[PDB]
């Protein structure tokens, strides 16, 4: 009973570090790997963090006692010290249900992530994972699709999605755009895209790549008789441009556009999510940006935690990595978030880094897609390690084949239905991955022509985020 | 370098900077009056003898303007005698109101003079 | 004239290192701070850097000839090795005008920070700078209103302006929000604000809270002869619904709604940026997420980037650290930073890691808000540290005051008044800060007790980000 | 009948440097103007939004002060708010904020914004009560010389049709040109309901405005308290006298500055309606004035001798 | 602990919520104000001492905000006798007013300083 | 530092003719073919409309202490003769961006065309170019599509 209020400055962990706490099922979890700065103790580092993502502050104000500090504080309620290293720990911070407004990616993000990360007090620190408790879940649209449904409408089964993003980055002009779009089109590949960073610009405005871009999509569709798609850009600088674009996408009848969520902001991504689940259009994500604040080990967010974030704000596809390619991505830790972004249901695993068992209650799923520095001969692991349901796409390994758009379409195509016959034959794609490429190319000019071109090329280097 | 006042300087349209009126120089604006043929008649107002906004606040709307007639126009007068001696009646009647003196051009219908004839004490 | 196409992947350093460069007075410059992988040359990390940040990918493309990538391409000019450091340079990079969007800060980040921070070849790496050309900056609007303006509208001139964030962070109900706000700006304090994570939530609803802080500050104007702001968080999970936050505070004739510009994105930034000038809105900015990129000098992306980003999109206030309090800012990197967001021009300056000269051809300035842990002691550190031109906040610190909020507010507000007044007599605030405020704590019976609880209270700890 | 002004012309002064002052600046600089006795005060032609100041932060300035002066004086005020701009829409917002902020007059510049949107915004005014002044900015590139062009009376007309109830339409007098004659006589094709042919005045056909309104003539530029009687004579009672320079140049500020005009004016009309000549005792009647308002007289010193004299380009 | 007043505890922005200035400590100000090289100006005001909302309640909108100028700038002025002159003068004239004393800076265009000078008996 | 106010009439080459100018790459420049009216003096011609077309009036005013005109006012920095007239010059005139609208190009005429043609002092008056800094031409959307993409 109101106990009396004395001015001061006093621990955090006499009211936020609470090891006893069992949590609750509508508790949003939170584990952070913290790097305290000497003589600041794991508890009090731990305490700090829950403290300013929640409740408190540096010191003690009257009016707690108006409420009741008890239902609504963010608790420190485990700590596990990181193994090999010296003064770290994963502390996890337990934070109830009434803090978050609902169906807002940006206000759960403003309260865990919001000032922590700047306390004087801690040398570096990390959000590794969060279990979004099912009943928050529900308040999210979550995709404007999901998986099943754009394979129902595309018509498409049984294999992975082939796309390809045009070149050069910019400088191509509008009807340019269009002529490299209908020539990889006709070739086999299933989609086109935009490049991240193709908005609208002096050399190519928007409304004229839009346009040039439905006219190619429809003649190599006719051609071919395989529905087609190509990404349109809807990234733009205002909520008002962006819906702008859209509307002009819903007009010409396409498919699918696509949205840069991370430097367009999670405010206008859901915006536009709640458009396209209006309007019929699949939705593919960029996560242009993620590298900055996900690379390092000891401080930034990991990507699994903004792969959660955009399930929820929604998304048909998202950019996942390679693996393989020239992007940084270890295996273990990709399969993990691929089955984060997919499932509907993942199990506790700290071998890839999952540390909380997540429920979905049934929100759709997002289609990872493989892109950066990938070419015919990463064929075999690719379809290995994503299975039919992912995006590969090849941007230099189209436009860079040495017969043109349609040839180096061709060449994907071809490659991708070797694996998966191969695969469903019983054939080992790890083991047998060169053979049945090679195999391909006694058949497939267009292939024999592609291999050997990029024989030579691997990209591998040690990597910065492992378990 | 003088300040304008603030105080106490509400002012009353055409004629009002200058030094106050003698009896003669009313008499030769109601002969300038008479003279363009334009029709005299005074107007009273003991409440608000300023302009202000009590029940709309939209472009072109004031409350204020309208002051109350005495009388009737004085069509087809011609003796400025007549008009002062009005003046006067109203100011016997109403010497708590302002009172004032205006033309009509029944042609434009403008009214083409109206300056102030006597104001409450006080002001 | 078209030299042929060859197929086939070769150095980035062949097109993109270009140290002969002459900059021109329309590019977008940029100094990032790159540590290689063994093995992996500076001009060949640099080259990487430009590369795929602007026209180029892994391997050759024949499109290159249907363009003059000579005019588009973005090119490592300069390479300058890091004192101290090993393997570490800083590598600058020129983009033509004619790559970004007019208007997009969105667009600006997308190439310049994309996905260069993931590359394997690279172990991490920092953005340090930007030089946005003046033909770039007159395609922004920049703040809705600025410095000179919002001065003049609160009629509030010769001293730093304070204000107060009401506490604990959540919890509190929409009639004990206002009750809490009343008796804050009764005191003295011009400005009470939602903290950065109140948005709407089941304890309290946005619209409850706004009527509720209407009728609280009209009641201290009224009471104070003061003009009064409560700033009102608009910030919101789609568009729509931010902006039907924004109409409300219209509505109610209030003079200033904030923003979480990097957890609501830039794209719902600009557009309420845009709203408020319209509207006569002053706009405050909350940096929540900041420190999870900028924090650690390996990687990431300082704030300065940050705020020179944000006066483009647009905000009237911007929190810039306290220096002195609980979150992480050095003095001098401080003052570098708070000048480029004042000013109209600032030249380069290394000490305070300023890489580029700025000009901002009258696009008004920001108002540097300084919050975190702080309290009457630091009044003349504070006062010394930004001068007249900033808004100095203080929620434990007036909260936590032993009588109450109006004599914890009347207690910042004479310690200010103290060493204005001490200042403009000629006093040094740095030798003679604990002596003005001490001789004020003898006839301000407010100030003394407030003096009483946080003598002792400093916020010290090695700097993680230095210069 | 709207702003209840009869017997007089009206008197306004357009704020000085034309570029370069703040918006709370400006608005000092109007208060201080309409307190002294000056019915408007006005944005420069070419004040529309700029970086040293913007359009809504002066139109809401703006009628702080001109609201101020009014209650100080009793007497209607009004400041008239540019809308000229860019665009069509940029055009229409900045109606519509005046409209809003309950002011009688905005203002735009019908020759650079153009016959299209002058109708536009013709129509607007027409529809929510608001009176508009127009300026003829860039008409000199067209009418000066006399063997090639299109002259004044000819743009004039153009506006009375398209829509205006202020006109800018020179001064005679001051420091742009404007010869006595023709300048009377496109006064009247603005005013009047019918103008009789008269080639000595540059009339060349008789013409008839079946009851469209008139336009009242702004006489502005390089005018100052010595004019007021020529001025008063050459235009009369309708028509609304500008000084610039002539109110924020007055030795002791703006307020002095007003009461000077406001007062030159007054005298002139008392005198003129008295039955003295203001072209033979123009001079006598200011000079008798300035003993009795020491405002008028500081002014009177600092303009004595200037006069703005040169041959003109354009002649019947 | 004390519980801070209510009733007749106006305001009036920087420096009045120190003891009242002592005429040292009120030439010090100006002095500082000299020494910047801001131009200073004298402001008074006999009706509205405070900001109210009577024409418009739109965001950003007061009434009471402009105060009427005492003479003109005072530019080119270096001696601090001249201000504190000028302020005897309009104290006199009026006695009824409050007065500040403001200083401009040309090349921002921002008042940099702005502090009450005198209020009525009664303030 | 404020030099004081003294009202009054003064030349306009004593504030707007400025020879030693070096021009701005944001300055909005003008070449005007000036004549004359016998007995005013080419300097005075283009400082008047360097003058009129900027931020000055035909006398001195009190405001222009509370900005800095310095950096607002349009000025006179050049003047060729015009060879086989008589009387008759090419003045250049530079105006700072900050004058003008962003995007409007009925604000830029207003101010370099709205009232200077039409002095007394002066018999005739051309334009005959106008540099349009980068600066200010990335505020103009430009063309809807332009002749590439036309075709
Ligand atoms: O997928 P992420 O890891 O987000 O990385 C982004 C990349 O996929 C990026 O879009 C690309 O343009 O560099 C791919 O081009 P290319 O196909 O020619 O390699
Ligand atoms: O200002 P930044 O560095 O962005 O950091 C953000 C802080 O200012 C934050 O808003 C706060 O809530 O913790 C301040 O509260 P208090 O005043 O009680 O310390
Ligand atoms: O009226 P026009 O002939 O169109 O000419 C236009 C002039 O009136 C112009 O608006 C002015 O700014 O130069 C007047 O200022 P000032 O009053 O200080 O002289």
């Amino acid at each position: 009973a109101s106990v009396g209020f004395k001015a001061g400055v006093k621990d955090y962990k006499l009211t936020y570090y609470t090891p006893e706490y069992e949590t609750l099922d509508t508790d949003i979890l939170a584990a952070f790997r913290v790097s305290p700065q000497p003589g600041v103790p794991p508890e009090e580092a731990g305490a700090a963090v829950a403290a300013e993502s929640s409740t408190g502050t540096w010191t003690t104000v009257w009016t707690d006692g108006l409420t009741n500090l008890d239902r609504y504080k963010g608790r420190c309620y485990h700590i596990e010290p990181v193994a090999g290293e010296e003064n770290q720990y994963i502390c996890y911070v337990a934070y109830p249900l009434d803090l978050f407004e609902e169906g807002s990616v940006t206000n759960m993000f403003t309260s865990i992530v919001g000032n922590v990360f700047g306390f004087k007090a801690l040398r570096a620190l990390r959000l590794e994972d969060l279990r979004i408790p099912v009943a928050y879940v529900k308040t999210f649209q979550g995709p404007p699709h999901g998986i099943q449904v754009e394979r129902d409408k595309l018509n498409k089964y049984g294999r992975p999605l082939l796309g390809c993003t045009i070149k050069p980055k910019l400088g191509l002009s509008a009807k340019n755009y269009g002529r490299a779009v209908y020539e990889c089109l006709r070739g086999g590949l299933d989609f086109t895209k935009d490049d991240e960073n193709v908005n609208s610009q002096p050399f190519m405005r928007w409304r004229d790549r839009f346009l040039f871009c439905a006219e190619a999509l429809y003649k190599a569709q006719a051609e071919t008789g395989e529905i087609k798609g190509h990404y349109l850009n809807a990234t733009a600088g205002t909520c008002e441009d962006m819906m702008k674009r859209a509307v002009f996408a819903r007009e010409l009848g396409v498919p699918i556009v696509m949205h840069d969520y991370l430097t367009g902001g999670f405010t206008a991504n859901t915006t536009l999510s709640h458009y396209c689940r209006d309007n019929g259009l699949l939705l593919h994500i960029h996560r242009a940006m993620h590298a900055v604040i996900d690379r390092q080990k000891n401080h930034g967010m990991h990507f699994r935690v903004l792969a959660k974030a955009l399930r929820l704000s929604g998304g048909d596809h998202i950019h996942s990595g390679t693996v393989v390619g020239k992007l940084e991505g270890e295996r273990d830790i990709t399969l993990g978030f691929v089955d984060l972004l997919r499932d509907d249901y993942t199990e506790k695993d700290r071998s890839r880094g999952i540390y909380f068992t997540q429920s979905w209650v049934s929100t759709p799923g997002v289609l990872p897609v493989a892109s950066g520095g990938i070419h015919v001969w990463h064929m075999p692991a690719l379809t290995e390690i994503f299975g039919d349901d992912s995006v590969l796409q090849f941007g230099g390994g189209t436009l860079g084949h040495p017969w043109g758009n349609a040839p180096g379409a061709v060449a994907n195509r071809v490659a991708l239905e070797a694996c998966v016959q191969a695969r469903n034959e019983g054939r080992d794609l790890a083991r047998e991955g060169n053979t049945i490429i090679r195999e391909a190319t006694k058949w497939s000019p267009e292939l024999a022509a592609a291999c050997e071109v990029w024989k030579e090329i691997k990209f591998e280097f040690p990597a910065m985020d492992t378990v | 370098m003088q300040v304008w006042p603030i105080l106490n300087l509400k002012k009353y349209e055409t004629l009002s900077y200058l030094p106050p009126l003698t009896t003669d120089q009313l008499a030769r604006q109601v002969d300038y009056l008479l003279n363009n043929k334009w029709v005299p008649c005074l107007e009273f107002e003991t409440d608000h003898g300023f302009v202000y906004r009590e029940h709309h606040n939209s472009p072109g709307y004031y409350d204020g303007r309208y002051w109350t007639m005495w009388k009737l126009p004085m069509f087809g007068c011609t003796d400025p005698a007549q008009v002062l001696n009005e003046l006067e009646e109203c100011k016997k009647e109403y010497p708590n109101a302002f009172i004032r003196i205006i033309g009509f051009d029944s042609n434009r219908e403008v009214q083409c003079i109206s300056f102030i004839a006597y104001k409450p004490a006080g002001y």
